[PDB]
């Protein structure tokens, strides 16, 4: 009973650590995606004004 | 990148040339009109003697 003990005190720090990784890798995830918008947004756009070049 | 700020030169170049264009334009044009005044001054002295040649004759 011990051991038993022992074995789930040790297997839900575990899952407990499981858990807490995964909800920071969602903040990283959404954070990740919002810059990659933003970032070929800003692309496209510098891309918009070399056709201004090709326009002028 | 670097090509729009050569744009920022040809533009601005481009822009100063026209304005000196047009001002050199408007000059000339102040000049036609000085000598259309001049010429127009000794038309009508010379019609002014032509009237009176014609009553004479």
């Amino acid at each position: 009973s011990d051991k038993l003990k022992e074995a789930e005190t040790r297997a839900e720090f575990a899952e407990r650590s499981v858990t807490k990784l995964e909800k920071s890798i969602d903040d990283l995830e959404d954070e990740l995606y919002a810059q990659k918008l933003k970032y070929k947004a800003i692309s496209e756009e510098l891309d918009h004004a070399l056709n201004d070049m090709t326009s002028i | 990148m670097d090509a729009i700020k050569k744009k920022m030169q040809m533009l601005k170049l481009d822009k100063e040339n026209a304005l000196d264009r047009a001002e050199q334009a408007e000059a000339d044009k102040k000049a036609a009109e000085d000598r259309s005044k001049q010429l127009e001054d000794e038309l009508v002295s010379l019609q002014k003697k032509l009237k009176g040649t014609e009553d004479e004759l």
